[PDB]
């Protein structure tokens, strides 16, 4: 698949680099799941994320 | 900022606001538990800079602050106040103890050279800071937000007299009332790709405060990925 094409269905980043290939990958504190696409935390608190509640309730 | 909002205590885990000369007088970003981003003209030879990280209301104790002293400054090394102050307008502040990571210090994410880049063009960036709340006023107690649309480049290079190099990039509204100013430059410029927040740039200077026909400039850190990625990673 063109890595162009909707970014190969990449959570975050996709690339093409032996056989032109569209590999995915994400950036540092995530890791790739399974699903080969979507970026999991790999850390207790990954960048860019909030986690705190923005309500009391 | 001026005609921004108040920030909810965590909502930007990778702020943070410098103290020197004066107190807030920068703001910063948490590249991670050692590091931190801000503006070159940030630091003045001498001043020795107080990092708090965790910050929420700047004059009262919320408990989840956190300070710390910095043991080097690396400004880029294309930076020269001599021939120009706002031009590479980018610094690193290596701390002297790590930060401890919680839901209210939290590292922003750096992207590649080319999807920051592109993150960028989104049109829609966030700027955050301790910076004064009006033209020539006070400045905020507690941390204030605002988004920002990129503005045209030819608009940009149309609205200053003074040079605005590729380094730099203008952002803000063509109306005014809503814009960054003095004490928030230092200090994130972020882009949210789908719930994870990348920094796009760095609030760097500006000609009064949302004044009409007037943006602030920002520091393009796609041109600077790889100089922070290098002397950041941890070792
Ligand atoms: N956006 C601005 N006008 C601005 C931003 C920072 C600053 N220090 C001065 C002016
Ligand atoms: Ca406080």
């Amino acid at each position: 698949m063109t890595c162009n094409i909707k970014n190969g269905r990449c959570e975050q980043f996709c690339k093409n680099s032996a056989d032109n290939k569209v590999v995915c990958s994400c950036t540092e504190g995530y890791r790739l799941a399974e699903n080969q696409k979507s970026c999991e935390p790999a850390v207790p608190f990954p960048c860019g994320r909030v986690s705190v509640s923005q309500t009391s309730k | 900022v001026v005609g921004g909002e108040d920030a909810k205590p965590g909502q930007f885990p990778w702020q943070v606001v410098l103290n020197g000369k004066v107190d807030a007088f920068c703001g910063g970003s948490i590249v991670n538990e050692k590091w931190i981003v801000t503006a070159a003209h940030c630091v003045e030879t001498g001043v020795k800079i107080t990092v708090v990280a965790g910050e929420h209301n700047i004059e009262e104790t919320e408990h989840t602050e956190q300070k710390r002293n910095v043991i080097r400054i690396i400004p880029h090394h294309n930076y020269n106040a001599a021939i120009n102050k706002y031009n590479h307008d980018i610094a690193l502040l290596e701390l002297d103890e790590p930060l401890v990571l919680n839901s209210y210090v939290t590292p922003i994410c750096i992207a590649d050279k080319e999807y920051t880049n592109i993150f960028l063009k989104f049109g829609s960036g966030y700027v955050s800071g301790w910076g004064r709340v009006f033209h020539k006023g006070r400045s905020a107690l507690v941390l204030q937000y605002l988004r920002v649309p990129l503005v045209d480049r030819a608009t940009c290079l149309r609205s200053t007299k003074f040079t605005i190099y590729n380094n730099m990039f203008c952002a803000g509204f063509h109306e005014g009332g809503r814009d960054s100013c003095q004490g928030d430059s230092g200090g994130p410029h972020v882009t949210e790709v789908e719930g994870t927040s990348f920094l796009t740039g760095i609030i760097s200077w500006g000609e009064e405060c949302a004044m009409k026909g007037k943006y602030g400039i920002y520091t393009k850190v796609s041109r600077y990925v790889n100089w922070i990625k290098e002397k950041t990673k941890l070792t």
